[PDB]
């Protein structure tokens, strides 16, 4: 038994609850993120358990800061408490520093939370994933993702949850560098919709953000109407 | 701040048929000296809210720094609840309590305006925690020179419309400014209606006549 | 610090350290305790004189205060903590109250003392069960008895330590109005009961006694030889 | 993490504490420390366990230390917690002497650092201290004294004692050999060469393994002192002299 | 309750009673009672009067009985220690 | 936040196993030496790198503490820089509270002192090092040895590391009492060459020295110098 | 439904909600719930399993023992 | 292994049930509540006779107009007795009241079950109480019987039996219980089923009685009037 | 630095056979300004209880929170709305639990107790409080005092029968003592709000005073 | 076997246990439904007692003016987690003189409730609630279960046999919106009387109700004031 603790190491040099930690967010819905070159756009399947439940319902999409989104894979309540420590970290640095937080700065800072509970036997790994993406003039757009070990890397495009793989494939076919925000919406509903198995989800609701030159750098669901379009789109794509 | 550094003068506003206007000098004092001449003691809290002060001017920073970042994590959440001038006049009511409690008061005198719900707000916040709301407010030396022409004026007629409004406030302002040594020419003037919140640029109370 | 639940519950709703701590009193040395007219005596079992060992510094039987002593079974550091708490305490009660301790108050403050160990964190149970005799200022001879689970009750006499069930079977079948007529009657009667556990008989056995007004007295061993001498 | 915890202050099934009675089964591999109390004075002799041609004289003694001008205590068990315990015992009396300008009487000394190991046996989840200590002293109220202490936080006031290897051997012929309040120092020495001589199985006294200590009264104020080589070996050669003539 | 109340039935038939026995008293001061626990209780309890040499047990051989195979070898036991079935 | 259990406890029989693995570790580090001259101390070890690409200057294994006091080890190098931090800072605590060099016995009961907490105190296992000091003063020389359990001895001579029990059978045997500085330094590199395993160099192994002057780490081309014999 | 479609069914059986009450379940336990509602509709003699045969079948299969869970709420 | 908060794999907590479980091994006691006041009833269960019945305290006072009867570990109780006095007396210099039963019993609930192991507190209870208690009293609702156990969980009982006896002592009230009882009656029942759950023969010095009414305040009635009430059995 | 203003204020209450009136002023001022003419001193805690606070505004307004807030949480816990006593018992103790920094409020408590009666209620500022049939408080508190002691007391006075009060009684004497009031103290005479608390209900009353 | 010990362990499937066994613990607990239409709220819950003579144990709690809760698992976190609920809607009037809207209390709640999930030594709150409130936005209705995860439902209901009612919801969810008070009060009593085992029925004595609404504070109706809303099912 060496897989108890975060802070046993496996005798092949592993730390075996980091791993179990990232197969629980492999068990959740996908949620995958693209960038362009006006911004960011953001896209989660959302399953529905029951048609008891509000639409918009467990919501998987926060505003961490009105410059930085937040989409999340795993345990919901790990992924609520790391937003609200994003935030809590975004706020500092405002009345600290004066402005803005840079997207890297965050990513790091939340990441070495992360690590920082992956150290101890009286902290458990956090059971989520998620990807942070922000818009600025001087900085541009960017896309981070972080896992439970705490790894922060910047992607052109990224997936997290159960189809990741197949995501990852259809996002290689994009050429998402020198496209804007409006086209990646409907590609992002069409990947989406594509990922999904019918067999397996019963039914499901799609979930759209996104923050660039279009939304003045303010991180904002995308309106209803372009989300209709979008849907409609996936719809006529799968013939 | 038990000893106040830059100072600013009287806050006046009114409230008027669809809105509230709320009107300040650009001054920053170091102690009867105009050392500072281009600061603007109003802030825009939301859509719904504007905010002016006097005193001092750290203390206002500071005040704008927490309000502005109470305002954005209530934006951040996104569940279609917003601070009403009246939550923010009790925050400010309670924050200038407990220093002055602790001791440590914030050496400012605020104005809070706005209107939400079709109905219109204007409020008082001393640096003792005295609060109230009443038509007209008239902070520092105002409550001396500007306030009695508001009073007469609304005891008069208590529903004002915007250009009498206006008019009141450019009047009181020239009053102030014939009348008070740490008054400046330049001023701002902030307007909140249906349509949200607007500030006015720097306007001068051009109509200074010298008749000696 | 150290913050685990030394003292936990066990399936059949048992608190098996404190059962732990009554095992360890059962190994102690053998104590008695009868409840007179206008005496109560406290006697004690020694395990071996040794021929070398100071008896001063084995005493079983401890003064609290003027009006109360104690004799207990078990481990002597508990009991040695023990007692100087019961001693802080009777002088605080004597600052606080202005009067002197009673035998339940003293007794009672052990008995929460030793529950607050067996409730606890990292902390383990006394592992000492105390007689406590003395005179309240009414005059009323009393005799308590307390556990390590934190119960006290009034008894007319008691034993504790090895031999605690045969002195108790003696003492319930010899306890009546006549026994504890005397003084003298009393210390026979005790003497007696120890008699029944101890095997060299005479030589190890300790007897303390305390009257209405006179402080604490120690028999000395001629006392205790005569004595042992008048019950054959 | 309770799956590491050793759980050092529980109670056993038969109501013992078992690490305590680890700790003083591994008293009985350090040095043989012996103690005899005479009508004018008192002695500790202790045997020197390390012995090696290349180890260095240094200090008074090896294994006797001195706490205040007029007490004295000999350790068995682990080195490293009876250097501990000796510093408490310092600070302890200091305190004492600071507060009442006088001082420490033995019992009270023996009393705090034997509270100090109670409350190590009790709570804090540490292992307790594996060290006996053998206190001896004088005070204006009962003498001379000499004391014991033992892991559990037990003491107790003794005429002769023994404590380490060999103890039971030591304490059953000091049974036989010592008379009550007719003992001098000097057969309180000869009693303790005998002692030891019996006790060491390993050859004879050398007068190298053998570090005896003595407390005497002299012109109002208490001498402690470390015997030398010379004297060592006198009392070696008279013993054995004794032994012959008796043979 | 009614249980172990019903194992004395069971195993205290083909013996010599007192008759009037308050056996529900006695099941309800062996608690956590295995069933084997009854058995060695009434197996006992007439051992009681083997040695006083009588014919006819009682209720306080009965008693007797429960104080020396309930609480008086509960030191060793096996419920404690199974029922968390580890 | 740290747990608050000792990790070291008594076995059955009595022996605490932690100190025992801790001081084979000790037994498992590499050869050190030192000898106590009539006008000085000398400290020699062992510095086989594993490779040519380690710079042999790097680190240093006989560091000073104060101007006249320093030491050696033999064990987990990590744990020998902990202790030499916690020596020096005692060292200076007590020059600032009686102004005056601390002697070398205090130095000793002071570290071992410090090696004890850790073998009673919660979540920490028993320092892997075993130690040598080496001072100048009141006019003598002071060896002394300091192991994991807290126990520190005066030495006449000792080794420590692999093959000591062979190391300290030839110093046994080739001890003198009226020795001088550099004989002593002659036979503590003679008792390192007996286990050694190689061609012994002015980069393969280091030597210190304590005398009137002070406390001093000798330079390569010294120890070279001695290394003719 | 696989193995419910030999013994009897009541129109009114909504196995929706039996599959939902049932999570973590293995196929393998699914057909003993099938299997144990039958031999629990035997006991109160009928011909007809219903969906209350069904639930409480359901709670024999999880084999949860009793545990007097009725100081809650 | 297995620390103090672990809960089953059926979502009882492992501690709470095995302090109920402690509680079959206490004094039966009984309570009823009447219109006309609430009673309380308890076995004493002597061990030895040179033992002093007056020194077993098995019911207790809070306040003039509140009574509690325990049943279980009896150390375990007493701080849960100080807590709900201290309680009420600070109710009372607060307030300028008396607090109700439900109130009182409420704190110690919600004493109870605040135990833990780790970032607890400096001197934060091990583990929770085996103790069960029968709060009794009157108040501006009138008579009132309360009934709480180490979960926690506190329930108002018309007539409410604990301990060892509890199963069997409940349905005998179940039995005789009736809403338009009177206060003689409720004593004579719980005196009736006392001495039909208890070991030795019931007589006055195996039993504390106490009684609550809306005039009168907390009662324990003496020697001759439990002879008394005995006389007719 | 001061921590303390006061800003005027005069608190009544006359207790009935079947009723208790509390009335007060409607004017804040701050030295020698006023600061608003509509800022009532009366406030609603139950349905059968008013609480009248005068003094410095700012603890005015945090007292009468923490009333609000405990008498919740009492509500809550002990599943019955407060009594006029227990709410007079608690503000004794709140009031104490800042001596050594007291308020600087005069609270004057009018309700109606269990048996149906009417019950009055003073305090000082740290927390001195005792039953009475009638109290003025305030800055006027000394002139208003001795007509409700000779006219509601029939003090001083004899061959005078002793009338029971009656409700329009109360009410004309509070209008007469108010009025007098205002033409003599400057820091009264705005105008007048009465709260009438009575088994029906609260019903509140206001009249004009002199504004001077 | 050994991964089902604490809160810290995650299992090799990336599941925790005890979260799980909350959640039994939570779904141990007596019924309970919660509704909503376009203008009020309704909780509905049945109660159940240990004894024939003991009260039953009550379900739906005050927290504001506007919110409500009924509970569904361990009494004692019950209380617990509405005592921190009151606290925060406390000082949310204090300071902003204003009703916390529901959605930012259950955050707060599951901000509170994911602590214990992830330190050693912890257990999660063994207990599940429906939030029932209206706010600027509307009648809500919220769902609270063990591991700190609240949904947003339209209608929903926990605790034993709970799924016969959560079915009833899903086929009658298309007339929640533009119903009565009544009406909807009578979709809840049936929902929770599809809950019941056959061989019973609601009485006054076990059904409680809850109803917040636009110009109505929330209310309790329980023992006879329940009669109106049975009268007609």
């Amino acid at each position: 038994g060496y897989d108890l603790s975060a802070s046993t190491f496996s005798p092949d040099g592993r730390v075996f609850q980091v791993e179990y930690a990232m197969k629980a967010v492999e068990n959740s819905s996908t949620a995958i993120g693209i960038r362009c070159k006006d911004g960011v756009v953001f896209g989660v399947e959302k399953l529905v358990l029951s048609k008891l439940y509000e639409e918009g319902s467990n919501k998987r999409l926060f505003n961490v800061d009105r410059h930085v989104g937040m989409a999340v894979a795993g345990l919901l309540a790990d992924a609520r408490s790391l937003a609200d420590i994003a935030r809590e970290e975004a706020s500092n640095f405002r009345s600290n520093f004066g402005y803005n937080i840079p997207l890297k700065h965050l990513a790091d800072r939340v990441a070495m939370y992360v690590h920082a509970y992956t150290l101890y036997s009286a902290v458990r790994p956090f059971g989520c994933s998620f990807m942070l993406g922000s818009y600025s003039v001087n900085d541009g757009a960017q896309l981070y993702m972080i896992d439970p070990s705490g790894v922060s890397y910047g992607y052109w495009g990224c997936a997290i949850g159960k189809a990741r793989q197949a995501a990852k494939t259809e996002i290689e076919k994009l050429q998402m560098k020198e496209m804007t925000c409006r086209d990646i919406v409907k590609e992002v509903a069409k990947i989406i919709y594509i990922v999904h198995d019918e067999v397996k989800d019963k039914a499901f609701e799609l979930e759209l953000s996104w923050v660039g030159e279009l939304t003045n750098g303010r991180h904002e669901i995308v309106p209803k109407d372009i989300r209709e379009e979008a849907e409609k789109y996936a719809k006529e794509s799968l013939k | 701040t038990q000893n106040p550094m830059v100072t600013g003068t009287s806050v006046l506003g009114v409230k008027f048929e669809g809105g509230v206007v709320i009107a300040a000098d650009m001054l920053g004092s170091y102690g009867s000296l105009a050392r500072f001449r281009n600061i603007s003691r109003i802030m825009r809290v939301n859509n719904s809210t504007m905010l002016g002060a006097s005193g001092d001017y750290a203390d206002f920073q500071y005040l704008k720094q927490v309000l502005g970042q109470m305002v954005i994590d209530e934006e951040l959440l996104g569940d279609g609840h917003s601070y009403s001038p009246r939550a923010i006049h009790s925050w400010l009511t309670r924050a200038m309590y407990s220093r002055r409690s602790k001791m440590n008061p914030l050496w400012n005198t605020m104005v809070i305006g706005g209107y939400a719900d079709g109905e219109s707000f204007l409020g008082y916040v001393d640096m003792l925690g005295v609060a109230y709301e009443a038509p007209s407010l008239a902070t520092g030396y105002g409550a001396y020179l500007a306030q009695p022409l508001l009073r007469e004026v609304l005891e008069k007629q208590p529903v004002l419309s915007q250009t009498e409004a206006r008019d009141l406030v450019e009047r009181c302002m020239r009053v102030l400014y014939y009348r008070d040594a740490r008054s400046y020419n330049r001023f701002q003037i902030a307007t909140v209606t249906e349509k949200g919140v607007e500030i006015e640029g720097p306007l001068s109370t051009e109509t200074n006549w010298d008749i000696a | 610090s150290y913050d685990r639940a030394i003292t936990v519950f066990s399936p059949d709703g048992h608190l098996f350290q404190v059962e732990y701590a009554q095992e360890a009193v059962k190994k102690g040395s053998t104590a008695v305790g009868v409840r007179g007219r206008d005496i109560v005596v406290l006697g004690v079992e020694k395990k071996s004189v040794a021929k070398l060992q100071d008896e001063r510094t084995v005493r079983k039987i401890c003064a609290l205060d003027d009006n109360v002593c104690m004799a207990f079974a078990g481990l002597t550091a508990d009991a040695r903590i023990v007692i100087n708490r019961a001693r802080v305490e009777c002088q605080s009660h004597r600052l606080t109250v202005e009067d002197p301790v009673t035998v339940e108050y003293i007794t009672r403050y052990i008995a929460s003392l030793k529950q607050r160990y067996t409730q606890s964190n990292g902390r383990r149970p006394f592992g000492i069960s105390a007689l406590i005799v003395g005179f309240d200022f009414d005059g009323t001879p009393r005799l308590y008895q307390t556990d390590p689970s934190g119960t006290y009750h009034a008894w007319k006499a008691n034993a504790i330590g090895r031999g605690a069930k045969s002195v108790r079977e003696f003492l319930e079948k010899n306890y009546t109005d006549e026994a504890i007529e005397t003084d003298d009657l009393t210390i026979k009667l005790v003497i007696k009961a120890l008699l029944e556990v101890v095997q060299s008989g005479g030589k190890n056995i300790e007897l303390a006694v305390m009257r209405r007004d006179q402080s604490l007295k120690i028999l000395n061993p001629e006392e205790i030889e005569k004595y042992v001498a008048e019950i054959e | 993490s309770r799956r590491y915890d050793s759980r050092t202050t529980i109670f056993s099934p038969e109501g013992r504490l078992y690490q305590v009675e680890y700790a003083m089964e591994a008293i009985g591999h350090a040095g043989t420390c012996l103690g005899i109390l005479a009508n004018d004075g008192v002695l500790l002799a202790a045997e020197r366990r390390n012995i090696h041609k290349l180890l260095d004289e240094v200090f008074f003694s090896e294994k006797i230390y001195k706490l205040n001008e007029d007490m004295a205590c000999s350790v068995a068990g682990i080195t490293s917690d009876a250097n501990v315990l000796t510093n408490e015992l310092r600070l302890i009396a200091q305190r004492y002497l600071l507060q009442y300008q006088e001082p420490i009487p033995c019992e009270q000394l023996v009393t705090a650092l034997c509270d100090i190991k109670q409350a190590y046996t009790q709570f804090g989840g540490k292992r307790p201290f594996g060290v006996s200590l053998l206190y001896i002293g004088w005070d204006k109220h009962y003498g001379f004294q000499l004391y014991q202490s033992d892991p559990s936080g037990n003491y107790g006031g003794w005429k002769a004692t023994c404590i380490g290897n060999n103890s039971a051997a030591a304490v059953s012929m000091l049974k036989q050999d010592y008379k009550e309040g007719e003992m001098t120092l000097k057969s309180a020495l000869a009693l303790a060469i005998k002692v030891l001589n019996k006790t060491m199985d390993v050859s004879k006294l050398s007068a190298e393994k053998v570090e005896i200590a003595t407390l005497t009264r002299e012109n109002g104020k208490t001498v402690i002192r470390v015997l030398k080589q010379k004297e060592v070996e006198q009392l070696i050669k008279k013993h054995e002299e004794e032994e012959a003539k008796a043979e | 309750l009614e249980g172990r109340t019903h194992i004395f039935k069971i195993h205290a038939r083909s013996m010599s009673v007192e008759r009037d026995i308050r056996f529900e008293l006695l099941a309800r001061l062996c608690p956590n009672s295995t069933g084997a626990e009854i058995r060695s209780v009434c197996t006992e309890a007439g051992m009681f009067a083997i040695r006083a040499r009588r014919k006819i047990a009682t209720e306080k051989d009965f008693l007797e009985a429960v104080n020396k195979v309930i609480k008086s070898y509960a030191k060793f036991s096996a419920t404690p220690r199974y029922m968390t079935y580890n | 936040r740290g747990y608050s259990f000792s990790l070291t406890t008594f076995s059955p029989s009595g022996k605490l196993v932690q100190i025992e693995y801790a001081l084979a570790a000790v037994a498992g580090g590499a050869p050190s030496v030192g000898i106590k001259a009539a006008n000085g101390v000398v400290l020699a070890t062992e510095k086989k790198q594993k490779s040519i690409l380690y710079d042999e200057r790097s680190v240093h294994k006989v560091e000073p503490i104060t101007k006249h006091i320093g030491l050696v080890y033999s064990g987990m190098g990590p744990d020998y820089r902990v202790l030499v931090h916690r020596a020096r800072k005692l060292a200076q605590q007590y020059y600032l509270v009686y102004q005056e060099p601390i002697p070398t016995a205090q130095l000793v009961q002071r570290v071992a002192s410090v090696m004890q907490e850790y073998t009673q105190s919660g979540g920490v296992r028993p320092f892997g090092v075993s130690l040598l000091i080496c001072g100048w003063n009141e006019g003598r020389p002071y060896l002394f040895q300091s192991d994991p359990s807290g126990a520190y001895f005066a030495w006449k001579a000792t080794a420590m590391g692999k093959n000591y029990v062979n190391g300290k059978t030839f110093l046994e045997k080739r001890y003198n009492e009226d020795l001088e500085l550099e004989d002593a330094i002659h036979t503590a590199i003679l008792t390192l060459k007996e286990s050694f395993e190689g061609q012994m160099t002015e980069d393969n192994i280091e030597v210190g020295i304590c005398n009137e002057a002070g406390f001093r780490r000798l330079t390569p081309t010294e120890v070279k110098d001695y290394l003719a014999a | 439904q696989i193995h419910s479609r030999k013994m009897n069914v009541s129109p009114d059986v909504n196995y929706e909600e039996l599959a939902r009450c049932t999570d973590d379940f293995n196929g393998a336990q699914c057909k003993a719930v099938c299997v144990e509602a039958g031999m629990i509709a035997l006991r109160r003699g009928a011909t007809e399993l219903t969906h209350e045969d069904y639930m409480e079948g359901i709670l024999e299969v999880q084999a949860k023992k009793k545990a007097n869970l009725q100081y809650y709420a | 292994d297995r620390g103090v908060n672990t809960f089953s794999p059926e979502g009882r907590l492992f501690q709470v049930e095995y302090a109920i479980e402690a509680i079959k091994l206490g004094s039966t006691a009984i309570g009823i509540q009447t219109s006309e006041g609430v009673c309380l009833a308890v076995e004493k269960r002597i061990t030895s006779p040179l033992m002093e019945p007056s020194s077993i305290e098995k019911i207790v006072e809070i306040d003039a107009h509140i009574g509690c009867a325990m049943s279980g570990l009896i150390a375990d109780a007493k701080t849960l007795i100080d807590k709900a006095r201290v309680e009420t007396q600070n109710h009372w210099f607060t307030y300028n009241e008396t607090m109700t039963v439900e109130s009182v019993t409420q704190a110690v609930s919600n004493l109870a079950l605040q135990f833990g192991e780790e970032d607890a507190d400096p001197g934060a209870m091990s583990r929770p109480f085996g103790v069960a208690l029968l709060f009794g009293g009157v108040d501006e609702k009138g008579p009132q019987l309360f009934h709480m156990d180490p979960s926690g969980t506190f329930v108002q009982c018309d007539a409410r039996a604990i301990g060892s006896a509890s199963e069997g002592a409940q349905s005998s009230l179940q039995e005789v219980y009736h809403k338009s009882m009177t206060l003689k009656e409720a004593i004579k029942s719980s005196l009736i089923i006392l001495k039909q759950v208890m070991e030795e023969k019931l007589n006055a010095t195996n039993i504390e009685l106490a009684t609550v009414q809306p005039g009168q305040n907390f009662h324990m009635f003496t020697k001759e009037e439990l002879e008394e009430v005995i006389k007719d059995i | 630095f001061s921590p303390y203003v006061f800003n005027g204020g005069t608190i009544l209450a006359i207790a009935g056979e079947d009723f208790a009136i509390v009335a007060s002023d409607t004017r804040l001022s701050e030295g020698f300004s006023i600061h608003t003419r509509d800022s009532p001193k009366c406030y609603k805690l139950t349905d059968k209880t008013v609480i009248g606070c005068s003094g410095f505004h700012g603890d005015c307004l945090t007292l009468t929170k923490i009333i609000e807030a405990r008498l919740k949480m009492y509500k809550h816990s002990n599943n019955k709305a407060m009594t006029t006593g227990a709410i007079a018992a608690m503000l004794s103790t709140i009031l104490y639990s800042r001596r050594f920094f007291p308020y600087y409020v005069y609270n004057i408590i009018g309700g109606l107790d269990e048996e149906g009666k009417g019950a009055v209620y003073s305090f000082d500022p740290v927390g001195s409080y005792q039953r009475d049939s009638f109290k003025a408080g305030g800055s006027a508190s000394a002139m208003l005092q001795p007509l409700l002691d000779n006219q509601v007391g029939f003090k001083n006075m004899q061959n005078v029968e002793h009338v029971p009060l009656s409700l329009d009684r109360a009410m004309r004497l509070v209008k007469d003592v108010f009025i007098s009031a205002a033409e003599r103290d400057v820091y009264t005479g705005d105008a007048l709000r009465i709260c009438i608390v009575t088994k029906e209900g609260i019903r509140e009353e206001t009249v004009s005073l002199r504004k001077d | 076997n050994q991964y089902d010990n604490d809160v810290t362990v995650w299992s090799p499937q990336g599941r925790i246990h005890q979260i799980e066994y909350a959640m039994e613990a939570v779904k141990q607990g007596s019924a309970t439904v919660g509704l909503k239409s376009k203008t009020h709220a309704v909780l509905v819950a049945l109660k159940r007692a240990q004894s024939e003579l003991a009260a039953h144990q009550k379900k739906i709690l005050h927290v504001d003016n506007h919110i409500g809760i009924s509970i569904a698992g361990l009494t004692a976190d019950a209380r617990l987690l509405c005592n921190f609920m009151r606290q925060e809607c406390l000082d949310s009037r204090f300071v902003f003189d204003r009703p916390l809207p529901v959605s930012r209390l259950v955050s707060l709640i599951g901000s509170k409730t994911q602590i214990p999930t992830q330190r050693y030594g912890r257990r999660p709150y063994g207990v599940g609630l429906l939030i029932a409130g209206y706010d600027d936005m509307g009648p809500h209705i919220f769902q609270t279960c063990p591991s700190a995860n609240y949904f947003d439902c339209r209608a929903m209901s926990i605790g034993a046999r709970s799924q016969s009612a959560r079915t009833y919801l899903e086929r009658h969810m298309s007339e929640f919106m533009e119903c009565n008070l009544n009406e909807l009060v009578k979709h809840g009593l049936r929902a929770l009387r599809e809950t019941l085992p056959a061989e019973q029925d609601l009485t006054t004595k076990n059904v409680s109700i809850g109803i917040v609404g636009k110009d109505l504070e929330f209310t309790i109706y329980d023992d006879d004031d329940v009669s109106p809303f049975l009268e007609g099912l």
